[PDB]
RNA sequence: GGCCCUUGCGGUGCUCCUGGAGCGCUCCGGGUUGCAGGUGCCCGAGGCCGAUGAGAAAAGCCUUCUCUAGCGAUC
């Protein structure tokens, strides 16, 4: 608690209360918390637990023989998967089905995916929308933050209808119409 | 440091009966077979085993000296242990309902929880263990108890029930006169900060804790007939 | 805030912080910085000299010299005795300050008054006697001061009504009494 | 305490005859009396014994003795 | 011990700590235990037993010339 | 802190306990000289030094030996002076030594160590009271009187 | 019934002034200060690495 | 009350 | 300097039957001050632990009601 | 009524042919009893057990539920019980006084009393006393008795008014008497004198509490609704509480060691009395309350069934559940310029006050957004509105524009199922 | 429409019954409580980004701690 003094150092070396990374490993989990706004850390851990599981099913498949019709209908079929959901970039080979981490499911939560499409320029603004009931991902409303977003799901999510944050878009275009907005 | 240095599997199921002895720093798990196991961060067994009760054990506590042990069970019996080498039950007394919680203070007085009923046995306690005979004083809660504890330096009792906290005057049970440099209710922060690192220098290995805390002072009589050998 | 509440409720002034700690000291003639760094001794040396003061021009303050102003009541602390030692010192509190009444104005009323805050608290056990002592000199700066003492921050106390007075320091008006 | 304080400092009209004997009741086994023991030994009050005893109890529930009732 | 199993196994690691050999001039090992039993530090001990406890076997001036024995201060 | 108050009060245990076997003094009041000389003596061992602190410790160690020649007479015992009443005078001739020691200037405490070291002292501890006076006070002739008219 | 419980006068276990220094009591009570060996030989240990 | 139950 | 607390009955009475708000005012003001009764039965059954200095209290409710105060003085 | 195994009070009020019991603390329905033939006319409690009588039989409850043991052998109506441990007395309107035993049921005594020379309208089992009671008469007459020697021990010759009421007051030997005149007699009945005598001009003693809290407080009740709060230790009036209930108090209570007053009367009211406020001015604290008026029309109100609308003379609208007591609610009084009524509460705006409801009709479609219920009131022109979920009157006043005079009223009225439309009728031929 | 010590105006402080979630109380009854086998759990940062990213900015309260400077060591 108070600073150590120069001998007082030197026996009680490596005694530290709020850093231990061995142990807990915090302050690197602190950060993915923080970029990416989680509620609840027991969300970052089945992430990070499932991407082992991905992971480990790539590792495997490459022991394989590379001439091998199971490997290659396996690797087509894990790839098409992960590319569907947004988590890799392009359908090439497996040396991208490596790259997937738990930060790489957080980027496909819907909060953070209204920020990419610029409806909000904040993180704690996205998650507020989804809370209040202002974001419909089709006819259906979405209001957990926790949910990962399809790429083709991505083409339709929108304000929902009857709502003060698409009047004020619509106010600023010169585009608001009482008739079809409130009807 | 925050490390983790010792995992013990108990193998003996579901873990809801613990508590430590302060003279000893051996740890006491209770267990439905009726057995009590003490226990150690350096060994992968435990210690000791003591059959105390004929049901499954519920609740145990120590004295601060480390010489009586206090259990209860499913079988209604309250049993108080010699555990200066002896392990007999030194006292036996049948009860009507069932005395969840069990906690000592620091000049003896034994408190147990049934339902939501608290009562307190006293004792002479001048090399005696507290008398079952007949208790000392009785008070009962809103709702049944959940925890039990007596502050260390004063005469208050501390119960933990369904309805809130309760704090109950309990005359003869805190330890008058306190030493300002180890525990000092009337300690300024800078005093706070002082003890602090003096008992960070001071701290003592995990495998150190024995059944004998004077364990360190006897010749290791084994190692000296190799020597001698 | 309702275990806040339940906590703020159950407060009491024989368990109040400043009776464990000596980084505020109350005071009447003194700022709190200075008023910490004063003996008992002195306060008692204060205390005795105001009453030697008001005895020549008022006898009947003699029988006060025994309870209050002597070693009896130096060495006494009103937490470690009980609720009737408590009520006796609380009469006789009462009538010291009922004779105090008339010489409030004077300067050893007011170190007469210092020693029986810095000894017995009385702004914390005595608050109505107190009120009842310093309310006819309302339009006066000391009882600005004597309110300053008092804690009466919460609403539903029953002196709340003179929390301005303390934080502006200004007199109680008139209209306002009325 | 007492010294530390002292610093600071008919007939009735009416009698029963069941009451001026001395039986005596079992203060066991009558629900309401169980409560009112003390100890052991009062298992059978006299009627003497049991008239403090009820007093005592009422004075004790009130909360002592007003002072405009005597 | 009527229903108390004692485990028999030796704490290997806390037997490193102890001591090894019998110092000398010790025969027994009931003769060297007694010396160790008795703490010295002021948390168990009253400030003049402390002191006496601690005392120094030699004690020097910083600035005085040593001289050798001279016929018991002659 | 306390541990040369602690190092005071136990080297005044012993004194003590002989009155407590004299019978001059009961336990309840050895109990409250306990208490009193703690008080007193966390005063001269702070930080921060008053001369009114010192004279108070004096003081008190004064009317205790005034106390204990007076009940002594009417108890009748005259044995074990050397146990108590040297011990507390050297107390006091310590206490007079560190205050002089911290205030030179100051004539009333060196007169005051004077007459203490006449009504309680050897001959000779007041014969060194008198060098250590004139050794830095020698521009007063009304001293130098003093010390030749004893 | 006669009653007592441990009462501690605050002017006797609190300094006096900001200039006084804290009071602090000692207790060689050894059920208070337990472990009398194991917690010497650490401070020897850390004597001799000094 | 100490009435007898019977008679 | 200080003595353990007592308390005897007298004219055979038992200490069991004696309750607590005898003692209360046959106690001084301050120990009188320690006997207090907080009513938390929204939440759960609360688990408590005192500091290895006794002026600490921490409790635990089982909704998940955490709190930590002085207990001396009544402040959180 | 204190109960064992559990540190609580509770409050036992007559019901018609039942009884009702709820805690003190928070006024919360813990039990309903069994319905009897013939209505209740006296009740008592002993802790363990609870009497009704009803015509000339009684009976104990136990469990506050169910009876357990009947009590036959009288000829004339009850009025008075006192439970006496495991014995009970039941006093009858001709004059006679049996003590029964409680489990047995059989008759332990049977006393006899003139009615033209003592008629029993007050009796009192002093606190302490073995086997005593004490009697009161219309006459105005005392007698103490002893149940076990069946003697009597004095006769008090008492005051020409006669006995209203017998208290027991917080002393060994004291008992409060209560007259017709409205005095009130404190009176020690060992040595026969009186401590003092308070007296009130609003007809006969009702009841008489004590304040057990350290305070020497007395509350005594009127006929008129009024509760004088009397000294003991200045033998002055402290202050009167003027309309407590709009009809005659039927009893009120201090509660043991506390500042509350439980006060029940015949307006279908059971309400809590806190004295905490400056110079012991009392503060209504909790209540339970139903109208006290009789009612003018009832309709169940939704297709779920489980709460019915009702009014009544008193000027309020009100619904009822059906399934339990806690829903219970309350749309308040018709009043025009509802924001003066909040400035100076219900009265000193007796002006604003609409007449009775005498007709109205309630649809439950469109109710969260606007109003469903639409009311016609006694000799009114305009027919008002109210709202369900925001339990009050609503903000329109229908009426046709050209006219404005109360010579023709509204007689008709209706709304529409899809609830947008309300059709009234007039007395003069109209519908609109 | 009605209002007459008023207001298309505003604000406060208490009371208003936990589904599971304050159980156990008419009577009766509570006395002699009469060592199977368990090896768990945790440990991934790469942006088809927005504007560094617990966004940015400002006020009032507690908590933890850092520097000097006197002062204390004379018995």
């Amino acid at each position: 608690v108070r600073k150590l003094k120069f001998h007082e150092q030197k026996l009680l070396k490596q005694v530290d209360f709020l850093n231990w990374e061995v142990t807990d490993h915090n302050l690197h989990e602190l950060r993915v918390l923080r970029r990416y706004r989680l509620q609840r850390r027991e969300d970052y851990t089945r992430y990070n637990q499932l991407s082992r599981a991905v992971r480990e099913l790539a590792r495997r498949l490459r022991d394989l023989p590379e001439r091998d019709q199971f490997r290659v209908r396996a690797s087509a079929a894990l790839l098409d998967k992960l590319y569907a959901l947004g988590l890799v970039p392009t359908r090439g080979s497996l040396e991208l089905c490596d790259f997937v981490t738990a930060s790489s499911f957080c980027r496909r939560r819907l909060p953070t995916v209204l920020l990419k499409l610029r409806m909000a320029q904040h993180l704690q603004a996205a998650v507020a929308f989804v809370e209040q009931g202002h974001v419909r991902v089709g006819p259906d409303v979405v209001t957990d933050p926790a949910f990962l977003v399809t790429r083709s799901m991505e083409d339709f999510v929108t304000w929902v209808d009857s709502s003060k944050i698409k009047r004020h878009v619509l106010e600023y275009n010169e585009e608001r119409d009482d008739f079809d907005l409130e009807a | 440091v925050g490390k983790i240095v010792a995992a013990l599997n108990a193998r003996a199921g579901r873990l809801d009966v613990m508590s430590q002895n302060p003279y000893n720093a051996v740890i006491h798990l209770g267990h439905s077979n009726g057995t009590v196991s003490l226990w150690s961060p350096a060994m992968k067994e435990p210690l000791a085993k003591i059959l105390c009760h004929r049901g499954g054990v519920r609740a145990v506590a120590v004295d601060s000296t480390g010489t009586y042990m206090a259990t209860s069970g499913l079988d209604h019996q309250l049993k108080i242990f010699d555990l200066r080498g002896t392990y007999q039950p030194l006292s036996t007394r049948t009860l009507p309902h069932g005395a969840g919680h069990l906690a000592f203070s620091q000049r003896g007085l034994l408190v147990a929880g049934m339902g939501d009923v608290v009562n307190i046995w006293a004792g002479q306690g001048k090399a005696s263990p507290p008398s079952l005979e007949q208790p000392y004083l009785t008070h009962r809660l809103s709702g049944p108890v959940h925890g039990l504890q007596f502050c260390p330096f004063e005469d208050v009792l501390g119960v933990g029930h369904t309805g809130g906290i309760t704090s109950m005057l309990v005359p003869g049970a805190g330890e008058p006169n306190f030493d300002g440099l180890e525990s000092n209710p009337y300690r300024s922060r800078k005093q706070r900060q002082e003890w602090e690192v003096k008992a960070l220098l001071e701290k003592v290995p995990a495998e150190l804790i024995c059944l004998d805390p004077r364990a360190l002072a006897e010749v290791d009589v084994i190692s000296l007939e190799q020597g001698k050998k | 805030t309702s275990l806040a509440q339940q906590l703020q409720r159950l407060a009491l002034p024989q368990s109040d912080a400043s009776l464990l700690s000596r980084d505020e000291v109350a005071s009447l003639l003194f700022d709190p910085k200075e008023a910490a760094t004063i003996d008992r001794d002195t306060a008692f040396a204060i205390g005795c000299t105001g009453l030697e003061e008001l005895l020549g021009i008022d006898p009947s303050f003699e029988q006060f010299e025994a309870p209050l102003f002597s070693q009896l009541a130096k060495t006494l602390e009103r937490s470690v005795q009980t609720k009737a030692v408590n009520k006796q010192l609380d009469e006789n509190i009462s009538l010291f300050l009922i004779h105090l009444s008339p010489y409030f104005l004077l300067k050893p009323a007011q170190k007469c008054l210092e020693w029986l805050i810095h000894r017995f608290h009385i702004h914390l056990y005595n608050q109505d006697s107190l009120i009842a002592c310093v309310l006819p000199y309302h339009e006066t700066r000391i009882f600005v001061r004597v309110i300053q003492l008092l804690k009466i921050n919460n609403s539903k106390h029953r002196w709340f009504w003179l929390l301005p007075v303390k934080q502006s320091g200004v007199p109680l008006a008139k209209g306002t009494l009325i | 305490e007492d010294a530390l304080l002292r610093r600071l400092r008919k007939k009735p009209v009416w009698v029963d005859e069941e009451d001026e004997d001395e039986e005596m009741v079992d203060m066991m086994n009558n629900r309401f009396r169980k409560d009112m023991m003390k100890n052991a030994s009062e298992s059978k009050l006299s009627k003497d014994n049991l008239k403090k005893r009820l007093k005592e109890e009422f004075q004790h529930a009130m909360g002592g003795v007003p002072a405009w009732a005597e | 011990l009527p229903n108390v199993i004692i485990n028999e196994k030796r704490n290997i690691h806390a037997a490193a700590h102890q001591v090894r050999v019998l110092p000398y001039p010790f025969t027994h090992h009931w003769q060297f235990e007694r010396t160790i039993q008795t703490p010295i530090g002021s948390t168990w001990n009253t400030q003049r037993a402390f002191q006496k406890l601690t005392t120094p076997k030699v004690v020097t001036k910083p600035g005085h010339i040593i001289n050798p024995i001279k016929a018991e201060d002659v | 802190m306390a541990e040369i108050i602690q190092e005071r009060i136990e080297d005044r245990l012993p004194e003590l306990e002989q009155l407590e076997r004299i019978g001059l003094f009961s336990h309840a009041e050895i109990k409250a000289i306990i208490k009193k000389a703690s008080d007193l003596e966390y005063k001269i061992q702070r930080r921060t030094l008053f001369k009114e602190d010192f004279i108070n410790y004096v003081q008190y160690e004064i009317n205790l030996l005034e106390l204990i020649q007076r009940r002594r007479t009417r108890i009748g015992y005259s044995f074990k002076k050397d146990e108590i009443e040297n011990s507390i005078v050297h107390r006091v001739q310590g206490v007079f030594q560190r205050a002089s020691a911290k205030w030179k200037d100051d004539v009333q405490l060196w007169l005051s160590y004077v007459a203490f070291c006449k009504k309680w002292a050897t001959k000779t501890r007041l014969s060194k009271v008198f060098s250590a006076m004139l050794a830095i006070h020698s521009n007063k002739p009304a001293l130098w009187i003093m010390a030749a008219k004893w | 019934m006669k009653v007592k419980m441990l009462s501690r006068n605050p002017d006797n276990y609190v300094r006096e002034t900001k200039l006084d220094l804290q009071r602090v009591p000692r207790n060689y009570d050894p059920a208070l200060h337990p472990f009398e060996v194991p917690r010497e030989y650490i401070r020897a240990l850390n004597a001799t690495k000094l | 009350s100490t009435l007898p139950t019977c008679s | 300097a200080e003595e353990p607390g007592f308390l005897e009955g007298e004219d055979g009475e038992d200490t069991a039957k004696i309750c607590q708000a005898d003692i209360v005012e046959a106690v001084d003001i301050a120990s009188a001050a320690k006997h207090f009764d907080l009513n938390l039965r929204q939440f759960g059954p609360y688990r408590l632990n005192y500091s290895r200095t006794g002026r600490h209290l921490a409790f635990g409710g089982r909704r998940g009601h955490v709190a930590a105060l002085d207990w001396v003085t009544k402040k959180l | 009524r204190f109960s064992a195994l559990k540190r609580r009070f509770y409050v036992t009020t007559c019901v018609g042919k039942s009884f009702h019991t709820y805690d003190v603390q928070k006024l919360s329905l813990v039990a309903v009893s069994n319905s009897v033939p013939q209505d209740i006319c006296c009740m008592a409690a002993d802790g363990r057990l609870v009497f009704a009588a009803y015509g000339n039989v009684f009976s104990a409850f136990a469990r506050n539920k169910e009876i357990v043991h009947t009590f036959k052998g009288h000829k004339a109506e009850i009025h008075f019980l006192q439970p006496f441990g495991d014995h009970i007395i039941s006093v009858d309107t001709d004059g006679i006084l049996i003590i029964w035993h409680i489990y047995s049921e059989e008759e332990y005594l049977q006393l006899t009393f003139d009615k033209s020379v003592f008629k029993i309208s007050a009796i009192l089992h002093p606190s302490t006393y073995l086997n005593k009671i004490l009697l009161g008469s219309e006459q105005g007459s005392l007698q103490l008795w002893n149940v076990k020697s069946n003697k009597l021990l004095y006769t008090f010759p008492g005051w020409k008014v006669g006995v209203t009421a017998l208290q027991q007051a917080p002393a060994v030997d004291v008992v409060a008497i209560g007259l017709m005149s409205g005095q009130v007699i404190i009176h020690n009945i060992k040595f026969n004198e009186t401590l003092m005598k308070f007296r009130q001009d609003w007809g006969p003693i009702t009841s008489i509490s004590f304040r057990t809290d350290g305070h020497p407080v007395m509350a005594a009740g009127s006929p008129c609704g009024h509760i004088g709060l009397w000294d003991l230790e200045d033998k002055k009036l402290i202050n009167q509480m003027r309309n407590a209930h709009s009809t005659a108090i039927a009893g009120l209570t201090f509660l043991h060691r506390e500042p509350l007053l439980v006060t029940n009367g015949a307006d279908n009211a059971l309400r809590i009395w806190i004295f905490d406020g400056p110079t012991g001015e009392g503060r209504l604290l909790r209540f339970r309350m139903g109208h006290s008026a009789p009612l003018t029309n009832i309709r169940y109100y939704g297709q779920n069934g489980q709460q019915i609308l009702s009014a009544s003379q008193d000027g309020t609208l009100q619904s009822f559940s059906t399934v339990h007591e806690k829903f219970n609610k309350s749309l308040g009084h018709g009043l025009i310029n509802k924001k003066r009524v909040k400035r100076k509460g219900l009265q000193n705006t007796m002006s604003v006050r609409l007449p009775p409801i005498t007709k109205f009709a309630a649809e439950e479609a469109r109710e969260s957004d606007w109003d469903g219920i639409i009311a016609c009131h006694q000799g009114k022109l305009s027919c008002s509105t109210w709202n369900y979920q925001k339990s009050t009157i609503g903000a329109y006043f229908l009426k046709p524009k050209e006219l404005k005079k109360d010579d023709i009223t509204a007689t008709a009225v209706d709304i529409t199922s899809c609830g947008n439309f309300a059709v009234i009728g007039l007395s003069s031929g109209t519908v609109d």
